[PDB]
């Protein structure tokens, strides 16, 4: 499989169902080059896996899809130990990411499902950007029959916060729209904060867009229960000690503007994956548990 | 009097006008006009420092008080009451929570003047209050007595109270007249407080009295404190008749009261 039809096959995944992020599109665009390598040997194919994920982060500088990589890479190395015979192991491999899919298709909805109850009858909800996990939570509380008001902030790099409002004024949800500069204006008429996650650190914190630190801030400051959304696939194995040291990767190209920003851990309540209802100790854990 | 009972914050600085008045009165004044003069400087220190000063209170309060807020109140104050029934007279419309705490449950003195007044009332003790205050939007709270250093002396539970306040981003409000102002300075409850009766602790639960005959026991302690100290981080706002000031103003007032 050629780099020109890899990047090719990723951007179509992208741009044919907008719905479905970026992880689980790069997620994808491995294991369909995993489908057609005609290769014998379990090396090269590691190393074709591993080169294949380097250009795909090349193509997008989130920390989702290099999450995803990772991830993959360990599902690789767990059904190589296995399996010894190449064959075997492929088609293992390949029933499994099929399976693997399938669960990571709809991490969204169970999320919703577990999340949807923390929010109240009357509630002010403040969130940050655009999520599509956030959406999804708002609109399963609302099918339940909840009524309550949210603000979202413009996030000013590129206008995504007005683009929350209109996908939630879509479903006449009450809405209102605050600057950047306005969140520790508006933390005292909001009940709690809810918002997602680019990738979950090793120590439970997060990487998300480059305002979500001032909010995790104010809310601690405010004592607002701050509250993170995020799938399974986004457990990158970081340990950041500051901002300085999130990867420069990620900040930037994706006077000097980063678009990502990292949230300790205690300032999280607590995190909202198709894992279940955990507290950010719990995510070292899993990882723990992962690489043996 | 301290034998009976020990002396407050407003009884010592009503002493110290008193003794400061009967010195200023000249040898040379005849005997029935430093009388009349003393009783008639006593009857303007009750109108000035108490009456008036109320009334200044109770329109500045006016102004922090909106439709539909709910506010909470803790124990007995005058003040407090007078305040809240004002701006229900003016037109203000809103709910009252009354906090109580045992022995002595004041509260319930407050209660029925808000029901008295047409106030929508609640009630509820003081282990129950972080229940409260979610719904809490102002904490207005009596004061015995303010300490130079900006900390706020009351009834035993009030610093309870603005603790958890604050942990529910509840502002704190403190009415206190400047009569009642103190030099000195506290940093605990330890060092100076008042002891009250032990015996007040025995209650009847079921058919009991688990605390009867309590000297019995060589090991057994009763503690029944009065008093305890607010520090000045926990209190957003003072109101007295000179305005709405914040906690570190208190020894500024001090200043100026004196010369």
């Amino acid at each position: 499989m050629d780099d020109k039809e890899l990047i090719e096959y990723f951007k179509s995944q992208m741009k044919e169902d907008p719905d479905m992020a970026s992880a689980v599109a790069a997620i994808r665009t491995l294991l369909e080059f995993l489908k057609r390598d005609k290769g014998e040997t379990i090396q090269g194919l590691r190393a074709n896996l591993t080169s294949a994920i380097e250009t795909l982060c090349g193509v997008d500088s989130s920390v989702a899809v290099s999450s995803g990589g990772e991830l993959f890479l360990r599902f690789i190395s767990l059904a190589s130990l296995e399996y010894s015979d190449y064959s075997k192991c492929k088609k293992i491999m390949i029933e499994r990411g099929e399976l693997f899919l399938r669960r990571i298709s709809l991490s969204r909805n169970k999320i919703a499902d577990l999340c949807h109850t923390f929010i109240k009858d009357g509630a002010t909800i403040l969130t940050h950007a655009y999520s599509r996990v956030v959406l999804r939570v708002l609109e399963a509380a609302v099918a339940a029959k909840k009524r309550f008001s949210v603000y979202v902030t413009e996030s000013q790099p590129d206008l995504s916060g007005k683009k929350m409002a209109k996908a939630l004024c879509h479903l006449n949800v009450p809405v209102t729209v605050v600057l950047d500069a306005a969140v520790g204006y508006i933390m005292e008429k909001a009940d709690l904060v809810i918002v997602g996650a680019e990738g979950v650190v090793e120590n439970g914190g997060i990487i998300n867009k480059i305002g979500t630190n001032q909010m995790a801030v104010c809310a601690k400051a405010q004592n607002k229960p701050f509250y993170v959304v995020a799938e399974s696939f986004k457990f990158v194995r970081l340990f950041p000690l500051n901002q300085q040291d999130v990867p420069d990767k990620f900040k930037y190209k994706a006077e000097e503007h980063p678009w990502v920003d990292y949230t300790a851990p205690s300032l999280i309540t607590l995190l909202f994956t198709d894992l279940g209802v955990l507290t950010p100790s719990a995510v070292s854990d899993e990882l723990i548990k992962l690489y043996l | 009097l301290t034998q009976c009972r020990p002396l407050s914050a407003s009884m010592h600085n009503a002493i110290k006008f008193l003794n400061k008045e009967i010195t200023s009165v000249g040898s040379s004044k005849r005997e029935e006009e430093a009388k009349s003069e003393l009783r008639a400087a006593i009857d303007r220190y009750v109108q000035e420092k108490i009456v008036l000063a109320a009334q200044a209170i109770s329109r500045f309060a006016y102004q922090k008080i909106s439709n539909g807020d709910v506010i909470l109140v803790y124990g007995c104050s005058s003040l407090v009451s007078r305040i809240l029934q004002e701006a229900w007279t003016e037109g203000r419309r809103f709910r009252v929570v009354v906090v109580d705490s045992r022995p002595w449950l004041e509260g319930r003195h407050t209660l029925r003047s808000l029901v008295h007044a047409g106030v929508p009332a609640s009630y509820l003790l003081i282990p129950a209050a972080s229940y409260v205050l979610p719904e809490v939007s102002k904490v207005l709270l009596g004061a015995h007595a303010l300490l130079a250093n900006g900390s706020v002396m009351s009834r035993v539970g009030t610093a309870q109270l603005a603790l958890v306040a604050r942990a529910h981003n509840v502002p704190v409000l403190v009415c206190c007249e400047t009569y009642k102002f103190c030099e000195r300075v506290q940093t605990d409850a330890f060092v100076s407080n008042e002891l009250d009766d032990p015996d007040d602790l025995q209650c009847k639960r079921g058919e009991h009295v688990a605390l009867a005959n309590w000297q019995n026991h060589a090991s057994l302690r009763l503690l029944n404190l009065v008093y305890d100290v607010t520090p000045p981080e926990l209190v957003d706002l003072v109101i007295t008749e000179l305005g709405m000031i914040p906690c570190s103003s208190v020894p500024v007032v001090l200043r100026v009261k004196s010369s």
